[PDB]
């Protein structure tokens, strides 16, 4: 039974404190561009559908129709079809910030579909009241709509960001980087059995952590 | 203040809350307080929103402080919305935020200095007392307080004209006697010319100046309530009475 | 009825092209089953949910077999990917540095190739006389220049040349990416590595296993092959050209 | 007939909840007669009213309705006693996307009775209130007024033992008030009088309480027998609530 | 070049329609299990949450736990962990059903979040007035829970369409499941532009046909 402990800890040390730090940034900045322009696009899906700020028919028949595409695209393919797009960006090919941008645009167009429920599921008569009061529509959506729905938005990021991991390893595999790139070298191929137990359990318990950490914020913030 | 015209009518199975609004109008004079009383739902449960054109009519238009609103561009309609005070059968309010911060909102869209709020927050808040928990939520206090809220939260901006519909008469009587005292106030001081909805006589008797008396999105009568005596004339209006 | 794994890519084109075709003219409904992981083809295999592939080599073979205990076989050689080392941000081989970069595939026993060749440009040094089927990191016994290695997926080596000093291409994606693959600075003579049919042990002798090998072996096979595949290092069988 | 003992619900220092804390109070209901309760929203205006139906359970004291204590049943008997006992609310709480016809059916859904008496029993609570006409539309075709008959069909459908009141003529007009008032007069000659009921206000329950009490911060001032629409308090601070005549 | 490429797909006739009849399979019959089960675990967390029914603390954790751990931890290595029991039920771990299985098995817990999002999120007063009523947890979900967030719901079973589909692509790679099989044929391997234009096209309809859909079917229950 000792041969689990032995063959782990010499070699993987040095690889695992790479192959993790690749992981978190690869996941923190593209969750953060995607919670940003995903906020603006859910945004203008709402308040060209709205009917009470503004209206736009035509815009928002667009809109939607780019949004569904995009979302349902997939996003493998779409790397690859991003290739030259991101060289000529990121000044190469290969590395977590590559992965980073094509995960962010995925991000993008997955963020806003759900705000759109965020904002049809909420109660409709303060709204009028904003209107009675004359309020300029950038000031409603800025600092009001937010905090009504704050406990909502706290939830949508929190889910984000657990798609953007399962992501992170797609992505990594083809671009290098993340524990995905650790886990096809030792499974699916030259495959060992204690290994994968080890990268299995550092999962579970970060996954925990983020979600665990996620409820309480939103429980403290009805 | 006048009407020059409104109406708004719905095809069968249309089904908006009430059937038609007819074509009315009306004169408002300044510093006077005007009534609104009939049976229930009606149109009249949402006759006063036209008033600030939150519903835009089928027809017709109207005049406030001089300027006709049907006609305005929605950044002029604005500064009409925010000159002209409202407060409703339902709350209506910031759920996240705290109750002196609700207070605050309104004066928020004034663009009114950080100072100004807080004191006319403080001024609104001991006018109505609630001043002595302010600092809290809706789940911790009751409708009674939320009318003081929606009251103070109309009142703060010193707007020219308030339409009430029903924030007082939604109490008890008995509670009613201690907040009717505030309005009256409110009323000689500013010649605030409040409008207010009622299916009750008497708050009207113990009030008003005249009572527009309604039904099926029309007139009934309109009436002085002076002396504390509304001088009716139709039997409709005698019903009304009781 | 007769069940193939293969990849994806050259060996199922191989099947898809010519080899399906011809076995059909010979009696035999040919189901092709395609994968883009190697475990799965060779228990499919075991598990009888095949009968042949066409996928594996000589070393892959040797260790899945070992491994899990298989009743498998190899049966003869099939025409497969030369392995070549090509220009990339530097354009000839004498051009190497201290800390220059080399992109090279993911998988175990290719990578054993590709370090076998570093030690045939002397670049690195194995520990000569290790098993060959299974060299790794490990088994450079040293990095003589101090070489950057860069494992990747196969596919993305010919869009690397723009990213590495010089970058090994497979063979697989070196013809497919035909526009360059003449520029090769180097080239692979190891046999060590040939791929080979493979059958559930049992079924080494069956008649319809005789045909499929006649249909790769086959005078049109050859033909369209040689049209197919310009350049693959041929089975033994065929004098290895 | 009710017995209420000693009953509280003392908070936190905090005091963060729905209201201040509430002192222990008793007091005796009977068979044939019509209970007011009346004070200043200081005391609360839900008062104990939510925990009659154990939606709280008494920090001190306890519960009998009908004679029977329901601190005790503790049990889906509990539940079912529930089922049993008429209230009305002060929020509408109507499903939206079911017509209010479909509302006024679903109490009766949870007595579990055929469908066909379902029918029966639905036509003739909504038309003893008058509503039968505008029963077919949803929500978005109503005002309040409206609403309340809702509420008020919803409690009388089962002919429940017991009746409880939340303040409800706040926002409505006298002659359908008068009328349904009358109702539960009728629901007298059935086999109980007993109609509890709230409202701070006078004006109601000079109109046709039997009996009455006055209070303020969970104290019990004083009660009170009406007659001829005359309260005839006997305690001082009762008069500053009758200076509200 | 544009005759070239025109003269070219008519040659993939067959091949095309055998990849969309597989695709179809995958896709809904993994969706109904999904939609199924997920329902069920999230209401069960739900009521567990709450005072309703029965309030259990300790099951409501580790249940909770139970999903975070399952949505977080990684499809590809789950599907390779998966293959001796997928063997045993199905009677194989090639094709389209056998893969449908695995789509589904992820699908339970993220439909199972999904819904819990709508669950929470439902006003008080009539849980609580029925609650008063003495009505049994039965009568709540059979009506209750359903009558308003119905809506929401046509929003989670969209979005979990189109989950699906994307990751169709990836078990198209194992399973040789129908779209995702087709686009790594002459796509990684061999690169011919024309038929992934044909495949981007055909995609972007079936794309706009079920969001188009959806969006409708939402629209007309509130």
């Amino acid at each position: 039974t000792f041969q689990q402990a032995v063959s782990t800890i010499v070699g993987m040390k040095d690889e695992i404190f790479r192959a993790l730090g690749e992981t978190f940034v690869m996941v923190g900045l593209s969750t953060t561009f995607a919670v940003i322009f995903g906020t603006l696009l859910g945004v203008l899906l709402f308040v060209t559908s709205s009917r009470q700020l503004h209206y736009n028919k035509l815009v928002n028949f667009l809109l939607d129709n780019l949004v569904n595409l995009m979302r349902a695209f997939p996003f493998v393919i779409l790397m690859i079809a991003m290739i030259p797009a991101t060289r000529a960006i990121v000044g190469s090919t290969i590395g977590p910030v590559a992965a980073s941008l094509v995960l962010s645009v995925s991000g993008l167009f997955y963020f806003a579909r759900l705000v759109e429920q965020n904002l049809r599921e909420v109660p409709k008569g303060v709204i009028e009241a904003a209107a009675a009061m004359g309020a300029p529509p950038i000031a409603i959506v800025c600092k009001v709509l937010l905090n009504e729905a704050r406990a909502g938005m706290v939830s949508s990021i929190t889910v984000l960001a657990i798609g953007l991991l399962s992501y992170s390893a797609a992505a990594g595999m083809i671009g290098g980087g993340g524990l995905g790139d650790l886990a096809i070298r030792y499974g699916y191929y030259r495959y060992q059995t204690e290994v994968i137990i080890f990268i299995v359990a550092l999962l579970v318990l970060l996954v925990i952590l983020i979600q665990s950490t996620g409820n309480a914020l939103a429980r403290k913030l009805d | 203040i006048i009407l020059d015209k409104v109406s708004k009518h719905y095809q069968t199975r249309d089904k908006t809350r009430f059937a038609a609004v007819e074509p009315t109008s009306l004169e408002i004079r300044d510093g006077e307080i005007f009534g609104l009383m009939g049976y229930s739902g009606a149109g009249k449960s949402t006759l006063l929103r036209l008033i600030n054109l939150l519903e835009r009519p089928d027809s017709g238009k109207v005049n406030v402080c001089g300027q006709e609103l049907t006609a305005l561009d929605a950044a002029a309609l604005r500064q009409a919305r925010q000159n002209i005070g409202m407060v409703f059968q339902q709350f209506n309010l910031l759920s996240n935020r705290t109750v002196a911060d609700n207070v605050a909102f309104p004066l928020e869209i004034a663009g009114w200095p950080s100072e100004k709020i807080k004191a006319r927050v403080k001024e609104c808040l001991e006018i109505v007392g609630l001043t002595e928990r302010a600092g809290h939520y809706p789940a911790q206090l009751s409708g009674g307080q939320k009318q003081r809220v929606g009251i103070a939260r109309a009142l703060a901006p010193k707007p020219q004209v308030i339409l009430a519909d029903e924030p007082t008469s939604a109490l008890d009587p008995a509670t009613t006697r201690s907040v009717l005292e505030c309005l009256e106030d409110i009323n000689k001081r500013f010649n605030v010319t409040i409008v207010i909805v009622t299916h009750e006589m008497s708050v009207i008797r113990r009030l008003c100046d005249r009572a527009a008396l309604l039904d099926k999105g029309k007139v009934v009568e309109i009436v002085e309530v002076r002396g504390n005596q509304i001088h009716a004339q139709s039997d409709i209006g005698r019903e009304l009475i009781r | 009825e007769i069940v193939f794994g293969t990849t994806v890519g050259d060996f199922g084109d191989m099947v898809k092209e010519q080899i399906q075709a011809e076995l059909e003219k010979k009696g035999y409904t040919v189901k092709l089953v395609e994968f883009t992981d190697y475990v799965r083809p060779n228990l499919a295999l075991a598990e009888g949910e095949l009968d042949i592939n066409v996928f594996q080599h000589k070393p892959y073979l040797d260790d899945f077999k070992k491994e899990h205990n298989l009743d498998i076989t190899e049966v003869f050689q099939v025409p497969t990917a030369p392995l070549g080392l090509y220009p990339g941000k530097l354009k000839s081989l004498e051009e190497v540095k201290d800390g220059s970069t080399v992109s090279a595939p993911n998988d175990p026993s290719n990578f054993a190739r590709v370090l076998v060749m570093l030690d045939e440009l002397g670049w690195i040094k194995l520990k000569d006389g290790i098993n060959p089927l299974t060299a790794s990191k490990a088994d450079i016994a040293e990095n003589l220049k101090n070489i950057k290695i860069v494992e990747l997926e196969a596919a993305q080596l010919p869009r690397s040349r723009a990213d590495v000093d010089f970058a090994v291409v497979n063979g697989n994606y070196a013809i497919s990416s035909g526009m360059k693959l003449t520029e090769a600075l180097f080239q692979e003579p190891s046999f060590a590595y040939v791929n080979w049919s493979a059958v559930k042990t049992a079924d080494k002798d069956s008649q319809w296993l005789k045909d499929v090998t006649e249909a790769y072996n086959s005078d049109a096979f050859k033909a369209y092959a040689h049209k197919r595949f310009e350049g693959y290092k041929s089975p033994a069988a065929w004098n290895e050209g």
